[PDB]
RNA sequence: CCGAAGCUUCGGCUUCGGCAGGAGAGGUA
C-alpha cells in the first residue's frame, strides 16, 4: 500500500535469494518471478 | 582372565581395574 | 541375526509405548545427549531414521533401583589418595560432588600426579581444578559405552557418526559356514558371548567320557553323570542357521564355567562375526568409485563368505462342508513324470532338489459324492530352491494338538548355499560400508614381492573427509600381529618401549592382541613395532617402517611407481543381499476393487510410479508416455488386452480408454448424496457405464 | 650396433617343488612383459585332476551327522579340499574309503584304482570313536580351472549323490624379478629369474612347459601373413 | 548405456521374444512359445540379443526431486543380478554405491520410444535446468588423475637444459611419438618440461597471430611448444579445432573448458569428449601414489608452546574472576576469545609445516573432495565444541583426531554431532511439502506463444562505478542480467547503439556494454508479460537447459518449483 | 562437424536431425507418424492392396522401423506440414 | 473443484462446490492427468498433435 | 585340450602406413596376455637403421647459427633426425650433403654410398639463401629401437661430431584395447583391437607377421624342457 | 483371464475347476 505492486516484487525477489546466497546455491531469477507473478492475480473490492 | 579355559590374548592396557563387569 | 543382536534386543530402553511419547510429537529436546547420561546411557548406540534418539542402550556397568531410576559406580577419594570402595549413585546425588576422569595418572600408593585435573562439576560443568576438591573417581573408561560400542578397537579416533554406523552395522552380519577370531581385539569377545547363551558351557567339574557331533557325556567326580545335547541345523528367527559344534577331546580335564561347544558366530568361546583379508589402499580402473568394493576370485573359490540359509513352509489339510481334504500322491490331472519325488504318502522326500514351481506336497479337494477331486497343492514359491532337509507331519488320531477344525498339518524345510557375488555389502568395525563393484581373478590382483596376491582394493577418497583414521591404525597393528615382531633390548629396553609390558616385547606369527576402548597402544609404539617385524621364509621384509610395500600390477607386469599401504583388516557379511532384492513382471495377479496391478515381491506386484514421478513426465514435455503409463498399463480393463494381443501379433498399440479408478471414484461421490454428472459438448450426460 | 646373442634358458633346483630359471639377454625392457605372460599362464590353465563328488553311505544330503563321527558332513566336506591328487586317464575313476573303529581318518586309508596315485598320505579326514564306521567313494576326474558344483537333478543322477567343488590348478605360487644392466655406451640388456612353485602333481619344469606350448601355438595366428 | 541382468530383461521382454521365437520356426502356437521361454530353454538367449537392440529403457531413484531423476538408456546384458551405472550420472541421479536402488520401466508405443529416445536420452541431458552448469562434470578420481597427469615439476628426469660448449639442447624432441618412446625407456618424465614439434594441435591464439597471422592450416603446419608430456596428451583429448591450453587443470579449469565447449559445439562431441576424459582421469589415478598412512598426517612442529601461552592468557582472567571484577557472560566472552585464535596460529602453522607433494593435500587442493578445517582437525587440534543449548563451552578440545580425544573430550563432542543428524533427518519433511505447494500454485504457465510485442520491462542494475571513475561488475550478475531480451536499445553518451531491441545478453554483449560506460538497463521479465493466458517465448528468454529461446508448449511452471525446492535439504543456519 | 562416427541410439546425430524440423517437440510425432506408416505397409503387404509407402530407404536385416523413419528423415525425402 | 479437492481439505472444498453448483472444464494438468486424456503441454497440443507426414514428390517418384 | 572356438585374424585398412587388427574371441583373460608383449615386441625387436651423428662445417664451438643458411643447429638436427634411411651393411657408413647456392636444399641431395637408400627424397632439411654452402657428414648405422645419445669422448677425434638421438625402429606408434564379445549364454570373453602405425620403410602388416617370429621362438625355449607337456592345443587352421 | 478335458470345419464351440482386506513392530537408501 505504501508503494505499489512494482516494489513488492523486488523486495520478494531479494528476501528470497538472499537465504539462497547465504550458502551458496545459484539460481537465476527467471525462476522465482514464476511464482511471483502468482501471487499477484486477483483485486479487492471495496464497493461494487 | 577369570575365566577358567580362554584364549591367551595379550593387552595393552595400563591401567588396572578394580571391578568386574 | 547372530548373538549380539539377540543380546543387544534385550538391554534396550525405549522412550515411546503405551503411555510415553509418539513418534510424529516427539521434538527436539527429548533427542538430545544430556550432561546427566553419563554412565547410564550409551550416546553413540542409536538409530539412524525416525527413531533417532527415542531408543537407547544401557551400560555395561549400569543398575536399576529399587525405585526405577539408574545408578553407576564410582571410588571414594580422600585427602588426595584414591581407595578401593565402591558407591553407587543416582544422578540427583552426583551432581553435588566433584568427579574426577578415568584417564587419570595415579602413582603406586594413590596420589595424582598432574596438579590440576579434569573433573565435572554440578551443572556438567567441566573444568581445570586443582587436584585437592576432587570428591569421587570413575571405575573404568569404558563405563560411558556399550557392550557393542565397547567391541570397536581405537575408538577414541573415530567421529560420532562413523562409529554410530559400526556400532549399528556389527548386529547385522550373518553367521559364517567356518568362523575365526579377530587378529586385533578388545577384551569384551569372552564375556560378550558367555552372557549371550549361544554357548554350552559346564555346570560342574570332571572329565569328558564321550565326545560325538551331537552329544558330549561328562563324568563328575562324585559319580553322576551328565549328557549335553546340541542343536545342529536349527533355523533362527531370522533365516539364518544356527550351529553347535563342539572343542573338547575324548580325556580332557574340564572345569565348571568352561566353554564345552561353541556356536553360530564363535570361534573358541569368543564372538567372531567377520574374516581377516590382506588390503591395499589405493584407486584401482574405478571399479572401486564412489564407495564400491574389489573382491579376489579366491574369496569364492576356497568358500572364505558363504553362508547357509534356510527357509519354511507350511499347509494345512482341513474338512469342507462337501467332504474332507485328502494328502495324496494320486492327482488325475497332471502327469507321472512330475510326481517321481514324492513318497507314498504325498510329501516329498529328503533330499530332493527342489526349484521354483516344483511341487511340494500333494493335497486334493472333494467337491461332494467319482471325478470331484479338486488340485490344491503347496508348491515352491518364485524364484526359490535348495534341498529339503526335514519334515514334521502332525496328525489328529496319534494324540497331538490341532486347531479346531483342521485335521493333519505338514512343514517343509528347504536350505540353500549362498557364495558371495556383485550386489553384496561388506562391512567393517569403524563405518566402512560399500558393495561389491567387481570380482577379478587371482592373476589380475597387485601381487607382493613374493608372488602374494591382495584380497581386497578399498579407496583412499573416503578416507580423510569422514574422519575414520581407526581403519588405517588397524590395518598397520594388524600386519604386525600377522607377521610378528621382536624387539631389541642388547642395549636396554628403547625409550619408546619404557611403559609396554614384558610380554609385549617378543610375539609369535598369528598372535592375537588387545587394545581396550579408551586406554590401548599408542602411536609411538605402533611406529616403533613396525619397525621390529620379522621376515618371512627368506630373509625380506617386505613392507617397511612406513607401512607401504611396493606392489606389482597384474594386467601389464610393471612395478606401479610409488609405495601402497598394506596390511590386514576384519571383513563382515551383512545380511542385505542381492538375491534377495531383484524382481521383475510383465502381467499378473491385479486388484479387486481398484483393477490395477497387486503390490509386493511375494505377490508378483509392480512398482509404484508415484506423484513425484509425473511432475518430472510433465517437465519434461512427454504426454504419450504419460497417457500410456497411467491407462494401458495400470487401469485400461479393456485395453491391456488389445495391447497384448496387438504386441504378440506384431501389429500397432490401440488407443487408450478410461481408467476404472475414476468410475470408482464417481460411485463413491455418489454414495454421499452428490449429483455428479459427466455431461458433453451439448449437455445430455453420458451413461459412461459401456455395456452396448 | 645390433646384438645377436640368442636367448638361453637355464634352470636350478633349490627342492623338489621350488624352482628358478634364469633367460638373459633380453632386449632393455622387454624384461616384465615376459614374466607376467608367463605367470598368467602358469596360474590360470594347467591341466590337472580333482575330486567332484562324495557318496557316504547313510546320507542323504550335506547338512547332517553321522552317528560316531565328531564332524558334520560340511567340515568332511571341507576337508577333502585340501587332497591333491594325479591321474592319467581321461574317464572318471572311483576311489574307496572304508575305515571303521577307535581311530582318526587320514588320506593314506584310500585304496586307489590303477591310474590315480593320493600324493598326501598324512592329511585329517575325521576323529572316530568306538561307535562309527566311514564309508566313503569319491570320483575323480581330470580338466582345468574352476568349475562350480555341477547340480544333482540336472545330470540324471540318483538321491545319495553329493556334488563338490573341483579346482584343477597344479600350481601354488609365482614370482619374477628383473636385474637390469643400464651402463654407458648404450650397451643395455636385461635378466629374467622366474621362480615357480607347485603342489606336488607337477614338477616345477612341466608346468613352464605347458605353458610354452600354449605361448607358442596362441602367438601363432600373428604369423600366419607375412 | 546401462547394463541388465539377463533373468530381468527376459521377463520385461516376454512378449517380444515369444512374437521373435515363433516367427523363427523355434515353435509351433504361442503356448509352446511360453512355455519354452518361461522354462529358459537355451534357444531364447540368441532373440534376445537382437529383440533388445535400439529399445530403450526408463531408470528411476527415489525421491525424484528434479527433472534429471528419470533418464532413458540403451539396455546391455550382463552377467550379474545388479545393474551397471555410469560413473558420470550419479550427480543428477544423487546415488552413491552403498545399497542404493533403482527401478526399470519399458517404453511400448511408437510414439513412447521416439519421446524416450529424443526428449530423454541420457547423452542429450548434461546441462542443469536451473542454473545452465554442466552436471555431467570429471569429479572425485578423475580431477584427481587430470591434476596429476598436467603438473610441471621442476628439477626432473630428462627437461630442458639450456647448455652450451660440452652439449647442445638435449631435451628438444622431433613429435610426440619420439617423447612417448622416451618415455617408455625411463629416459624422461611425463611431467617435465620440454620442448617438442607439434603438428595436429593447433596453436594458442598469441603464438598463431604472430606466426601465421592469417590463418593456422593446422592439418600439417608445424610450429615449436614449450610444454610437458602430460600436457600434450591431455590436449589431444579436446575437440581438433581447440587451442593449446597449457595450464594445470584445476577443477575450475575443467568446468570453464567444459562450459566453453558446451558453448560453442554441437551437442554430440561434448558427450564424445567427457567419455574419453573419464578413461585418462581413471587410467591416472591409480598411478599418481595418493595413499594414507599414519606417517602422512604431520602434527604441528611447536604446538605446546602456543597452547601453553594461550593458557597462560587465559589463568590470568581466571585468577582476576576468583578475585572479582567480571560477572559471568564477560568470562565465557574472553575465554572464547582466546580460544578462537589459538585455533587460528595452529591452523597457520599447520599450514606451514605440510609439504605440497602430501597425498593429504593435493586430494583438497586439487578440488576432488573436502576443506582445511577437516585437515586442521584431523592433524591439529579439533577446537571449541558446543553444548546442547547452542553456546560454546569455555573448555576447548586440545587433542586432535590423530592423538585420540579422552572420555570427557569424546562425551561432550557427542552434543554437536547428534543435533546435526536430528535437523537433518527433521528438515527433509518439511521442504518436500514445500515443493508440493510450490508445483500446484504454478501449474497452469506455459509457453504459449512467441511474442506479445508488449513495451514494459524491469530495471536491471548491472555494475556500479567507484568514485576514482572505474567500473565494479556487479558481484550477481550470471543470475540477474544473463539470458535476458532488452526491451529497449542501449545507447552511450547520446551516441550510436551497440546492442538492438531483442537480442539475448551473452558475455559479449556484456562487455561491450560494459566497455562503453553502461550501467543501467531495461529488460524483458516475466512479470510484465501481456499474454493472457501463459506466458511467451521472449519475455520468459533463454532456456538453461538447452541454451536457446523457449519453444512454444514447455512447462515452464514445474521447472521453477523443481529449482527452488531440491536446493532446500541443504539450507540450516539458524 | 569433426566427430567420430556415432553407435547404436546415437545416430543420426540430432543436431543434424534438428536443422529439419522447428523445435524438438515436432521431431517426436513425425517420425512416430512414419514409423506407424512403415508398420502398416509391412503388416498389409502380406494379406491385400494397401495405399501406403514402404521404406524409402534400404533397411537393414532386422531393423525397427522408428531406425528407418529418422533415417529417411534425415536423407530430406519427406515433408511434413504443421497444424 | 477437482484440481482444489486433491490439493487439501477435501471436505470443504467438496460441500462448498456442492452448494454452489460449480462446472469443471478439464482444461489443466492434473484434471487431464486424473480422467486420463493428453495433457496440454509439450507434445500434447494442438500444433504439434495435428502434424501430417507424406514422402516428397520426387522420392515417391523414385521409388 | 581344445579352446572351442578358435581366434581369427582380421584387418582394417585406414591409410596407406596405418591399420586396426582385431583378435576375437579369445578366452576370458587372454586378451591382457597377449595385448602389452605384441606392443612391445613390436616397438622394440624389428631391426632398422637411422642416423647416430653428424658433423656441420663451421662449428668449433658455440652452437647457435651456421653462416649462409636460415636455421639454427637445433632445426638441422631435427629436420635431419626424421630421415627415413635402410642400409644393408654391418659397420658404420657414412654420407655427404654439399649443396652451394640460392636454393633450398633437401633430401634429394644425399649421395648415397652404393648400398644404403633414401625413401623419403622430398623432406626439406633446409633453406640456403644468403649464397653460402652447407656441408654435413652423416653417419647411418643400424640397430633396434630408440638409442639416447652415445656421449663419446673422442678428445680430438671429436673435433664436432654433435651426438644425435637414434630412432632405429621401423614401428611409431602401437596402442591397444581389449573389449568384450558373447560367444554363448557367457559374456565376459575378450577381443584385441591393435593400432600399429609404422614408417615408410615397412608395411604395416610385415610388422604383425616378424613380431610374431621372435615370440613364437622366445616362448619356445619353454616347450622344449619337456617335449610331451599337455598344453591346449588350438586345432587345425 | 488361466488350467484340465472333449468336438474341432482350424474361425473357434462345449464341460469342469479357480482369488488378493486392516492394525502394530523393526529395518535399508
Ligand atoms: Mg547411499
Ligand atoms: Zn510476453
Amino acid at each position: 500500500r505504501v508503494q505499489g505492486p512494482r516494489e513488492v516484487q523486488i523486495h520478494l525477489v531479494r528476501e528470497v535469494q538472499e537465504v539462497y546466497r547465504a550458502q551458496g546455491v545459484s539460481i537465476h531469477d527467471k525462476h522465482i518471478e514464476v511464482i511471483v507473478r502468482q501471487m499477484l492475480r486477483r483485486v479487492t473490492i471495496i464497493d461494487s | 582372565n577369570s575365566v577358567p579355559g580362554a584364549p591367551n590374548r595379550v593387552s595393552f592396557a595400563k591401567l588396572r581395574e578394580p571391578l568386574e563387569v | 541375526n547372530n548373538p549380539l543382536s539377540g543380546l543387544t534386543h534385550k538391554r534396550r530402553l525405549s522412550a515411546l509405548g503405551p503411555g510415553g511419547l509418539s513418534r510424529e510429537r516427539a521434538g527436539l529436546e527429548v533427542r538430545d545427549v544430556h550432561p546427566s547420561h553419563y554412565g547410564r546411557m550409551c550416546p553413540i548406540e542409536t538409530p539412524e531414521g525416525p527413531n533417532i534418539g527415542l531408543i537407547g542402550s544401557l551400560s555395561v556397568y549400569a543398575r536399576v533401583n529399587p525405585f526405577g531410576f539408574i545408578e553407576t559406580p564410582y571410588r571414594k577419594v580422600v585427602d588426595g589418595v584414591v581407595s578401593d570402595e565402591i558407591v553407587y549413585l543416582t544422578a540427583d546425588e552426583e551432581d553435588r560432588h566433584v568427579v574426577a576422569q578415568a584417564n587419570s595418572p595415579i602413582d603406586a600408593d594413590g596420589r595424582f600426579v598432574e596438579p590440576r585435573v579434569l573433573v565435572r562439576r554440578k551443572a556438567g560443568e567441566v573444568e581445570y581444578v586443582p587436584s585437592s576438591e576432587v570428591d569421587y573417581m570413575d571405575v573404568s573408561p569404558r563405563q560411558m559405552v556399550s557392550v557393542a560400542t565397547a567391541m570397536i578397537p581405537f575408538l577414541e579416533h573415530d567421529d560420532a557418526n562413523r562409529a554410530l554406523m559400526g556400532a549399528n552395522m556389527q548386529r547385522q552380519a550373518v553367521p559364517l559356514v567356518r568362523s575365526e577370531a579377530p587378529l586385533v581385539g578388545t577384551g569384551m569377545e569372552l564375556r560378550a558371548a558367555i552372557d549371550a547363551g549361544d554357548v554350552v558351557v559346564a555346570e560342574e567339574s570332571g572329565v569328558i567320557e564321550e565326545v560325538s557331533a551331537d552329544y558330549i557325556t561328562v563324568m563328575h567326580d562324585n559319580g553322576t553323570r551328565r549328557t549335553y545335547r546340541m542343536r545342529k541345523f536349527a533355523r533362527s528367527n531370522h533365516g539364518t542357521c544356527a550351529n553347535q559344534c563342539p572343542i573338547v577331546d575324548a580325556g580332557d580335564r574340564v572345569e565348571a564355567g568352561q566353554v564345552i561347544a561353541d556356536g553360530p558366530c564363535t570361534d573358541d568361546g569368543e564372538m567372531a562375526l567377520g574374516k581377516n583379508l590382506l588390503v591395499a589402499i589405493m584407486p584401482w580402473e574405478g571399479h572401486n568409485y564412489e564407495d564400491a568394493i574389489i573382491l579376489s576370485n579366491r574369496l569364492v573359490e576356497e568358500d572364505v563368505l558363504t553362508s547357509i540359509h534356510i527357509e519354511e513352509h507350511e499347509i494345512d489339510a482341513r474338512d469342507t462342508k462337501l467332504g474332507a481334504e485328502e494328502i495324496t500322491r494320486d492327482i488325475p490331472n497332471i502327469s507321472d513324470e512330475v510326481l517321481a519325488d514324492l513318497d507314498e504318502r504325498g510329501i516329498v522326500r529328503i533330499g530332493a532338489e527342489v526349484r521354483d514351481g516344483d511341487i511340494l506336497v500333494g493335497k486334493v479337494t472333494p467337491k461332494g459324492e467319482a471325478r470331484e477331486v479338486r488340485d490344491t497343492s503347496l508348491k515352491v514359491p518364485h524364484g526359490e530352491s535348495g534341498k529339503v532337509i526335514g519334515i514334521r507331519v502332525f496328525s489328529r488320531e496319534d494324540e497331538d494338538e490341532l486347531p479346531a477344525g483342521v485335521n493333519e498339518l505338514v512343514r517343509v524345510y528347504v536350505a540353500q548355499k549362498r557364495k558371495i557375488s556383485d550386489g553384496d555389502k561388506l562391512a567393517g568395525r569403524h563405518g566402512n560400508k560399500g558393495v561389491i563393484g567387481k570380482i577379478l581373478p587371482v592373476e589380475d590382483m597387485p601381487f607382493l614381492a613374493d608372488g602374494t596376491p591382495v584380497d581386497i582394493i578399498l579407496n583412499t577418497h573416503g578416507v580423510p573427509r569422514r574422519m575414520n583414521i581407526g581403519q588405517i591404525l588397524e590395518t598397520h597393528l594388524g600386519w604386525c600381529a600377522h607377521s610378528g615382531w621382536k624387539v631389541d633390548a642388547a642395549k636396554g629396553v628403547p625409550d619408546w618401549a619404557a611403559r609396554l609390558p614384558d610380554e609385549l616385547l617378543e610375539a609369535q606369527p598369528n598372535a592375537i592382541v588387545s587394545t581396550p576402548v579408551f586406554d590401548g597402544a599408542q602411536e609411538a609404539e605402533l611406529q616403533g613395532l613396525l619397525s621390529c617385524t620379522l621376515p618371512n621364509r627368506d630373509g625380506d621384509v617386505l613392507v617397511d617402517a612406513d607401512g607401504k610395500a611396493m606392489l606389482f600390477d597384474g594386467r601389464s607386469g610393471e612395478p606401479f611407481p610409488y609405495p601402497v599401504t598394506v596390511g590386514y583388516m576384519y571383513i563382515m557379511k551383512l545380511h542385505h543381499l542381492v538375491d534377495d532384492k531383484i524382481h521383475a513382471r510383465s502381467t499378473g495377479p491385479y486388484s479387486m476393487i481398484t483393477q490395477q496391478p497387486l503390490g509386493g515381491k511375494a505377490q508378483f506386484g509392480g512398482q509404484r510410479f508415484g506423484e513425484m514421478e509425473c511432475w518430472a513426465m510433465q517437465a519434461y514435455g512427454a504426454a504419450y508416455t504419460l497417457q500410456e503409463l497411467l491407462t494401458i498399463k495400470s487401469d485400461d480393463t479393456v485395453g491391456r488386452v488389445k495391447v497384448y494381443e496387438a504386441i504378440v501379433k506384431g501389429e500397432n498399440i490401440p488407443e487408450p480408454g478410461i481408467p476404472e479408478s475414476f468410475k470408482v471414484l464417481l460411485k463413491e461421490l455418489q454414495s454421499l448424496c452428490l449429483n455428479v454428472e459427466v455431461l458433453s459438448s451439448d449437455g445430455a450426460a453420458i451413461e459412461l457405464r459401456e455395456g452396448e | 650396433m645390433l646384438i645377436s646373442q640368442r636367448p638361453t634358458l637355464s634352470e636350478d633346483v633349490l627342492t623338489d617343488n621350488r624352482s628358478q630359471f634364469v633367460i638373459e639377454p633380453l632386449e632393455p625392457g622387454f624384461g616384465y612383459t615376459l614374466g607376467n605372460s608367463l605367470r598368467r599362464t602358469l596360474l590360470s590353465s594347467i591341466p590337472g585332476a580333482a575330486v567332484t563328488s562324495i557318496r557316504i553311505d547313510g546320507v542323504l544330503h550335506e547338512f547332517t551327522t553321522v552317528p560316531g563321527v565328531k564332524e558334520d558332513v560340511t567340515e568332511i566336506i571341507l576337508n577333502l579340499k585340501s587332497l591333491v591328487v594325479s591321474s592319467e586317464e581321461d574317464e572318471p575313476v572311483t576311489m574307496y574309503l572304508r575305515k571303521q573303529g577307535p581311530g582318526e581318518v587320514t588320506a593314506g586309508d584310500i585304496v586307489p584304482p590303477a591310474g590315480v596315485t593320493v600324493h598326501n598320505p598324512g592329511m585329517h579326514i575325521a576323529t572316530l570313536n568306538d561307535k562309527g564306521k566311514l564309508e566313503v567313494e569319491l570320483v575323480v576326474e581330470r580338466g582345468r580351472g574352476y568349475v562350480p558344483a555341477v547340480q544333482n537333478r540336472a545330470s540324471g543322477a540318483e538321491i545319495g549323490r553329493i556334488p563338490v567343488d573341483s579346482i584343477y590348478s597344479p600350481v601354488l605360487k609365482v614370482t619374477y624379478k628383473v636385474d637390469a644392466t643400464r651402463v654407458e655406451q648404450r650397451t643395455d640388456f636385461d635378466k629374467l629369474i622366474l621362480d615357480v612353485e607347485t603342489k606336488n602333481s607337477i614338477s616345477p619344469r612341466d608346468a613352464l612347459a605347458s605353458a610354452g606350448k600354449t605361448l607358442v601355438e596362441l602367438f601363432g595366428l600373428a604369423r600366419e601373413l607375412n | 548405456q546401462c547394463g541388465l541382468p539377463k533373468l530381468m530383461a527376459l521377463e520385461l521382454f516376454k512378449p517380444f521374444v515369444m512374437k521373435r521365437l515363433v516367427d523363427l520356426n523355434h515353435a509351433q502356437n504361442i503356448k509352446s512359445a511360453k512355455r519354452m521361454v518361461e522354462r529358459q530353454r537355451p534357444q531364447v538367449w540368441d532373440v534376445l540379443e537382437e529383440v533388445i537392440a535400439e529399445h530403450p529403457v526408463l531408470l528411476n531413484r527415489a525421491p525424484t526431486l528434479h527433472r534429471l531423476g528419470i533418464q532413458a538408456f540403451e539396455p546391455m546384458l550382463v552377467e550379474g543380478k545388479a545393474i551397471q551405472l555410469h560413473p558420470l550420472v550419479c550427480e543428477a541421479f544423487n546415488a552413491d554405491f552403498d545399497g542404493d536402488q533403482m527401478a526399470v520401466h519399458l517404453p511400448l508405443s511408437a510414439e513412447a520410444q521416439a519421446e524416450a529416445r529424443i526428449l530423454m536420452l541420457s547423452s542429450n541431458n548434461i546441462l542443469s535446468p536451473a542454473s545452465g552448469r554442466p552436471l555431467a562434470m570429471p569429479r572425485l578420481d578423475m580431477v584427481t588423475g587430470l591434476y596429476y597427469l598436467t603438473t610441471e615439476v621442476p628439477g626432473d628426469t630428462g627437461e630442458y637444459q639450456p647448455a652450451s660448449g660440452d652439449h647442445p639442447e638435449t631435451g628438444v624432441y622431433s613429435s610426440p611419438a619420439e617423447a612417448i618412446m622416451a618415455a617408455d625407456r625411463g629416459v624422461l618424465s611425463v611431467r617435465a618440461k620440454i620442448k617438442v614439434r607439434l603438428t595436429q594441435l593447433r596453436p594458442p591464439v598469441e603464438i598463431e597471430a604472430e606466426l601465421f597471422g592469417h590463418s593456422g592450416w593446422q592439418p600439417g603446419d608445424a610450429w615449436m611448444a614449450e610444454t610437458t608430456l602430460g600436457r600434450v596428451m591431455f590436449n589431444e583429448l579436446l575437440p581438433l579445432g581447440y587451442p593449446f591450453v597449457n595450464k594445470q587443470m584445476h577443477k575450475k579449469v575443467q568446468a570453464a573448458i567444459i562450459n566453453d565447449l558446451a558453448e560453442r559445439y554441437p551437442m554430440i562431441v561434448v558427450a564424445q569428449t567427457v567419455d574419453k576424459l573419464k578413461d585418462a582421469g581413471f587410467y591416472w589415478a591409480t598411478r599418481s601414489g595418493v595413499t594414507v598412512s599414519m606417517a602422512d598426517v604431520l602434527v604441528p612442529p611447536r604446538k605446546k608452546e602456543i597452547l601453553d601461552h594461550y593458557e597462560e592468557r587465559a589463568d590470568k582472567v581466571e585468577k582476576q574472576f576468583q578475585r572479582g571484577a567480571l560477572n559471568h557472560d564477560e568470562r565465557n566472552e574472553a575465554l572464547v576469545e582466546i580460544w578462537k585464535e589459538a585455533t587460528d596460529e595452529v591452523g597457520q602453522a599447520l599450514r606451514e609445516h605440510y609439504p605440497d607433494d602430501n597425498p593429504i593435500i593435493t586430494i583438497v587442493d586439487s578440488g576432488a573432495t573436502g576443506n582445511f578445517t577437516q585437515t586442521r582437525t584431523l592433524a591439529g587440534m579439533k577446537g571449541l565444541v558446543t553444548n546442547p543449548k547452542g553456546e560454546f563451552i569455555p573448555r576447548p578440545v586440545k587433542s586432535s583426531f590423530r592423538e585420540g580425544l579422552t572420555v570427557l573430550e569424546y562425551f561432550i563432542n557427542t552434543h554437536g554431532a547428534r543435533k546435526g543428524l536430528a535437523d537433518t533427518a527433521l528438515r527433509t519433511a518439511d521442504s518436500g511439502y514445500l515443493t508440493r505447494r510450490l508445483v500446484d500454485v504454478s501449474q497452469d504457465v506455459i509457453v504459449r506463444e512467441h511474442d506479445c510485442q508488449t513495451e514494459r520491462g524491469i530495471v536491471v542494475e548491472l555494475a556500479e562505478r567507484a568514485p576514482d571513475g572505474t567500473l565494479i561488475r556487479d558481484p550477481y550478475i550470471e543470475t540477474s542480467a544473463y539470458a535476458r531480451t532488452l526491451g529497449t536499445d542501449a545507447v552511450d553518451e547520446a551516441g550510436n547503439v551497440i546492442v538492438e531491441r531483442g537480442q539475448d545478453l551473452g558475455d559479449p554483449e556484456i562487455d561491450a556494454l560494459l566497455a562503453a560506460g553502461i550501467t543501467q538497463v531495461k529488460v524483458r521479465s516475466v512479470l510484465t508479460c501481456a499474454t493472457s493466458t501463459g506466458v511467451c517465448a521472449t519475455c520468459y528468454g533463454r532456456s538453461m537447459a538447452t541454451g536457446k529461446l523457449v519453444d512454444i508448449g514447455e512447462a515452464v511452471g514445474i521447472v521453477a518449483a523443481q529449482s527452488i525446492g531440491e536446493p532446500g535439504t541443504q539450507l540450516t543456519m539458524r | 562437424g569433426g566427430y567420430d562416427t556415432p553407435l547404436g541410439i546415437t545416430n543420426p546425430p540430432i543436431d543434424e536431425l534438428l536443422d529439419r524440423v522447428s523445435s524438438k517437440y515436432a521431431l517426436v510425432i513425425y517420425a512416430a507418424k512414419r514409423a506407424r506408416q512403415i508398420n502398416d505397409y509391412y503388416n498389409q503387404l502380406g494379406e491385400g492392396i494397401l495405399e501406403y509407402v514402404g521404406p524409402l530407404v534400404e533397411p537393414g536385416l532386422q531393423e525397427k522401423p522408428l531406425s528407418i523413419a529418422l533415417r529417411e528423415i534425415h536423407a530430406d525425402l519427406l515433408e511434413h506440414t504443421e497444424g | 473443484w477437482l484440481s482444489a479437492a486433491s490439493f487439501q481439505e477435501t471436505t470443504r472444498v467438496l460441500t462448498d462446490a456442492a452448494i454452489n453448483c460449480r462446472s469443471d472444464k478439464l482444461n489443466g494438468l492434473k484434471e487431464n492427468v486424473i480422467i486420463g486424456k493428453l495433457i496440454p503441454a509439450g507434445t500434447g497440443i494442438n500444433r504439434y498433435r495435428n502434424i501430417a507426414v507424406q514422402p516428397t514428390e520426387e522420392a515417391r517418384a523414385a521409388a
